[PDB]
RNA sequence: AGCCAGGAUGUUGGCUUAGAAGCAGCCAUCAUUUAAAGAAAGCGUAAUAGCUCACUGGUCGAGUCGGCCUGCGCGGAAGA
């Protein structure tokens, strides 16, 4: 987890999707990619 | 919204009673009970099950795609049944079945002698094994997630209570 | 970093900043970095806005720049009363308007331009945009 | 003739049948026993010269026995020493040596057929003058 | 080969035309000739969406305006500072 | 052979015997510094190796600038 | 877009061949056919094999992909 202002899709199989209303990108393959706050 | 248009067919031994927005479901495997949403329309069929976004709110397409596959789940659930298979891999890790409670050593200095929900049961064959059977998808999948609650498997040789179907990320050990 | 070599004077007044921009054509190259702000850019945001998108082709095609500072923005030194004079001038500015051309470069491929603009543009303090050079 | 978890797709040398530190790593993958199946690779090797690379393809059955369908010279190695030199790239638009004909090796393509049976006579030869034109050499009839 | 939409304009001015760009369209004006000018109005997306190619501005463009069409030349784009749109072009009567 | 490339490993090859899996390689005597204790963090203490000399070969830039004193 | 058959690779292609086998990257960028096939991106890896990706040859059967210009909202946002 980062908590990053900034989000960005750093990889293929980084998801962007919206929990609790909040940005959130996880990654299926490399879990050093899983970011919020966006 | 493909599937929700797509109708949920009821194959012959199954019983739907569509009472107004609660649905009960009936069939091989007992019998279970749902309440939808209520921008989701119903009707029957000649045999089928074809559900609808009715009138009123417009989101009733992302609404009706989850009350349909719901049901999907329910009609495959009292004809078949549903079963989630688990890994205890790690040395020391024993569990038996005392008619619905599971006892789990898990290496723990306090025996994890945990109950299951009612309309399920287990079965264990092999000691690091273990098979859940019920009828939901929903209470075998939390089941069998509280199960991997109690120790989830560690990226280097992966202890833990392990799906049998999913594959660790085990990473290197890297070090001494 | 770019100044003025022998201006007329020392200090020169504030002055408003209103109006739009002359530059707005990209007339020398193929790719440009329009504005669509309006404030001020010092010599040390000019130097460092080339530098990030120089080293992003890291030779490559000519750029140039269509700015360049002739405001003497002064300062007052701390602990010091108002008045007893204008204050010593610290940074050149350049005042940009809406409109305005800002760096421009050519001999690059179109999607690094964008690019290597890109780089550039979170190094300005004014909200930039990518413009083509179109006929006449 | 299984496929695959056992075959490895390459050799080098005939004459030289010991597997040396370049070729090892396959066999020892696996634990291919080199020295009886010397006896067996010196059957056909004698058939060819040395001087010109020679692949292998291998294959393993289940009940340990493992064999395999030996070469003669394919594709690259043999346009290689038609050209004269066996290489001289690492630059291919940025050198220019050499010009070879087609129709003689339209023979030699004939050799590479009971070897490596590449598609399409002068079409393989248009994958290999490619080749030829990707080792620096020109070719033109 | 490009065609034209457009017709005239009228009652002019500085607010005048303002009030016509936050309106989809956008004042123009043809000359060129023994006769007197027009001050013609055409809409603005659709030569925006044309101005792209080349042959918007190496072509007789043939503007019809009250069924009467004529065939011109592009003289001059006026275009807007920093936003993508355009704010008039003048269309010499060739 | 992975760690070996970080210990500035040229290596030979990969040979094989009855249960060993053999490889011979040639490393600096810098980065020979605690090898076995390293060797066997790696490979279960099931490993072994015998140095021997060859040659006083070519020391890349960033090693031959790191003595320097 | 998935699902099965795939990965249409000549070419272990130079090279540095200790291996860089589509994948160290400089390069030719040739060609097979060109109904499904770039002499190649990517972790993975000593290097192959590899799973894939580009791409769907057959399955189903309808709409769909990404930018542009903008209206109104979210996050960015912690004080006694």
């Amino acid at each position: 987890m980062k908590v990053r202002a900034s989000v960005k899709k750093l990889c293929r199989n980084c998801k962007i999707v919206k929990r609790d209303g909040v940005i959130r990108v996880i990654c299926s393959a490399e879990p050093k990619h899983k970011q919020r706050q966006g | 919204s493909r599937v929700a248009k797509a109708p949920v067919v009821v194959p012959a031994g199954v019983d739907v009673k569509i009472n107004g927005q609660v649905i009960t479901i009936k069939g091989k495997n007992g019998e279970l009970t749902r309440t939808l949403n209520d921008a989701v329309e119903v009707k029957h069929a000649d045999n089928t099950l074809t559900f609808g976004p009715r009138d009123g709110y417009a989101d009733g397409w992302a609404q009706a795609g989850t009350a349909r596959a719901l049901l999907n789940s329910m009609v495959i659930g009292v004809t078949e049944g549903f079963t989630k298979k688990l890994q205890l891999v790690g040395v020391g890790y024993r569990a038996a079945v005392k008619g619905n409670v599971i006892n789990l050593s898990l290496g723990f200095s306090h025996p994890v002698d945990h109950q299951l929900p009612a309309g399920i049961t287990a079965e264990c064959p092999t000691q690091t094994e273990i098979v859940l059977k019920g009828a939901d998808k929903q209470v075998i999948g939390q089941v069998a997630a509280d199960l991997r609650a109690y120790r989830r498997p560690e990226p280097y040789k992966g202890k833990g209570v392990r799906y049998a179907d999913e594959v660790v990320r085990t990473k290197e050990a890297k070090k001494k | 970093m770019l100044q003025p070599k022998r201006t007329k004077f020392r200090k020169m007044h504030k002055g408003r900043n209103r109006g739009l921009a002359q530059g707005t054509d990209v007339s020398f190259g193929s790719f440009g970095l329009k504005a669509v702000g309006r404030g001020r850019l010092t010599a040390r945001q000019i130097e460092a806005a080339r530098r990030a998108m120089t080293r992003a082709v890291k030779r490559q095609g000519k750029i140039w720049i269509r700015v360049f500072p002739d405001k003497p923005i002064t300062e007052k030194p701390l602990a010091v009363r108002m008045g007893k004079g204008k204050g010593n001038v610290e940074y050149w500015v350049a005042l940009i308007q809406p409109g305005k051309v800002l760096y421009e470069m050519d001999g690059v491929p179109e999607e690094l331009a964008r690019e290597a603009f890109k780089l550039a543009a979170a190094k300005l303090p004014i909200k930039t945009t990518f413009v083509t050079k179109t006929v006449m | 003739a299984k496929k695959v978890q056992a075959y490895v797709k390459l050799q080098v040398a005939a004459g030289m049948a010991n597997p040396s530190p370049p070729v090892g790593p396959a066999l020892g993958q696996q634990g291919v026993n080199i020295m009886e199946f010397c006896k067996a690779f010196n059957a056909k090797t004698d058939s060819i010269e040395k001087g010109l690379p020679i692949p292998v393809v291998i294959t393993v059955y289940a009940d340990r026995s493992f064999t395999f369908v030996t070469k003669t010279p394919p594709a690259a190695v043999l346009l290689k020493k038609a050209a004269g030199i066996k290489s001289g790239s690492g630059k291919p638009n940025k050198d220019k040596v050499g010009k070879i004909s087609r129709a003689q090796l339209q023979e030699i393509a004939q050799t590479k057929a009971a070897d490596m049976t590449g598609a399409d006579i002068e079409a393989m030869t248009r994958s290999i003058e490619g080749t030829a034109r990707s080792m620096g050499l020109v070719v033109e009839d | 080969m490009f065609t034209i939409n457009a017709e005239v304009r009228k009652e002019q001015g500085k607010g005048a035309s303002r009030r016509l760009r936050a309106a989809n369209k956008f004042p123009a004006i043809i000359y060129g000739g023994k006769e007197a000018p027009l001050a013609i109005e055409l809409d603005h997306d659709k030569v925006m969406n044309m101005q792209a190619k080349a042959e918007f501005y190496s072509e007789v463009l043939t503007i019809v305006v009250d069924g009467k069409e004529i065939k011109v030349k592009a003289q001059d784009v006026q275009r807007h500072p920093y936003k993508p749109k355009l704010q008039h072009i003048d269309f010499v009567r060739a | 052979i992975g760690d070996l490339s970080r210990r500035r490993g040229m290596l030979k090859g990969q040979e094989s015997e009855v249960t060993g899996v053999k490889i011979h390689a040639e490393v600096p005597l810098s980065e020979m510094f605690g090898y076995a204790t390293q060797l066997r963090s790696l490979t279960k203490g099931r490993a072994s190796y015998t140095m021997e000399f060859l040659k006083y070969d070519e020391a890349p830039s960033n090693v031959a600038q790191a003595v320097i004193e």
